[PDB]
């Protein structure tokens, strides 16, 4: 995730790799979103389940 | 040299005017100085040779 | 009316006459610099109309507002809506008074003032002419490939 | 000087006092006099310090609370019209306490 000039911009790759940790072999981003949130951000939270 | 702007020296022309206005010396700057430059690349490339 | 626009941004307010002067890319005092700040590399139109019929009432009409007290400057496109008071000295006063001031006054506009004290209603919009999908467009025409 | 005189003159008659030769330090300014009113028109209060100046005017005298409201460019009153008037387009500061 970003906010230069605003413009949320979102890039995720979905699949199930290796799965020990971060792997090691190379791999793409695709944007998924790109929306201009044009805001203020400081601070960041993850949410459960 | 001055080239045509209000002074010669960068550091002096960025905390004297503002970005937007200085943008126009500090482009004669530049076109002065890297033909200057340019004349001295091609001068050595002569003597070079 | 020839162009694609991505998203448009029109922001609205209302301001003194020299402060139209002020409202521009990049530029000094209070209004430009505790009060709205637009970014350098701007992209956009600025409108501004003298509105005093509707701005303006007998006995005065101070119900506008205006920031002169902020401990550092607007980012470009920046809200910052607060009542804090300013800090002066090294006293953490929390108040009115002295060496604690509001950090807003009153923008108060009447019908009879200087041209360059006139209500200045000014609307500004803001446009993206980068490659992305546009949505907004004016007389639309269509060929075949 | 202008601010630790005992005399300060009324506004049908207001002082004013040519500052030329020194440098314009605003921290005495600042500690000397409880402000209840330090509007400025053409430049910053706290932007003074990193400024340079041909010639600075100060004009003293000691006046009523409502027309301390009332001195102002483009303003009016019985002080505005007839014992002092500030222009429109005026480059400075004011200060009451
Ligand atoms: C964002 O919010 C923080 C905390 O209130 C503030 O310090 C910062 O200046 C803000 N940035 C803006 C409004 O540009
Ligand atoms: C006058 O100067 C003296 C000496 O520094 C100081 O103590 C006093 O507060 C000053 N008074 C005014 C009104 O400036
Ligand atoms: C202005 O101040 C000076 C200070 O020496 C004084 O001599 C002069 O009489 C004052 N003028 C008025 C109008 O009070």
């Amino acid at each position: 995730f970003k906010n230069i000039d605003g413009y949320f911009k979102i890039y995720s790759k979905h699949t199930p790799i290796i799965g020990r940790d971060f792997p090691q072999g190379f791999s793409a981003l695709e944007p998924l979103v790109d929306l201009p949130i044009g805001i203020n951000i400081t601070r960041f939270q993850t949410l459960l389940a | 040299s001055k080239f045509g702007a209000i002074s010669s020296v960068l550091n002096d022309i960025l905390s004297r005017l503002d970005p937007p206005e200085a943008e126009v010396q500090i482009d004669r700057l530049i076109t002065g100085r890297l033909q200057s430059l340019q004349t001295y690349v091609t001068q050595q490339l002569i003597r070079a040779a | 009316n020839d162009l694609c626009f991505t998203n448009v941004y029109a922001d609205s307010f209302v301001i003194k006459g020299n402060e139209v002067s002020q409202i521009a890319p990049g530029q000094t005092g209070n209004i430009a610099d505790y009060n709205y700040k637009l970014p350098d590399d701007f992209t956009g139109c600025v409108i501004a109309w003298n509105s005093n019929k509707l701005d303006s009432k007998h006995s005065g009409n101070y119900d506008y507002w205006y920031r002169l007290f902020r401990k550092s400057k607007l980012k470009p496109f920046e809200r910052d809506i607060s009542t804090e008071i300013y800090q002066a000295g090294n006293k953490p006063c929390k108040g009115k008074g002295p060496n604690c001031y509001f950090p807003l006054q009153s923008y108060g506009f009447r019908p009879t003032y200087g041209v360059g004290h006139q209500p200045y209603r000014v609307v500004v919009l803001s446009f993206e002419l980068l490659h992305a999908p546009a949505t907004v467009c004016g007389p639309k025409k269509s060929t075949n490939l | 000087e202008v601010f630790n005189a005992t005399r300060f003159a009324s506004v049908y008659a207001w002082n004013r006092t040519r500052i030329s030769n020194c440098v314009a330090d605003y921290s005495v300014l600042y500690n000397f006099a409880p402000f209840f009113a330090f509007k400025c028109y053409g430049v910053s209060p706290t932007k003074l310090n990193d400024l340079c100046f041909t010639n600075v005017y100060a004009d003293s005298f000691v006046i009523k609370g409502n027309e301390v409201s009332q001195i102002a460019p483009g303003q009016t009153g019985n002080i505005a019209d007839y014992n002092y008037k500030l222009p429109d387009d005026f480059t400075g500061c004011v200060i009451a306490w």
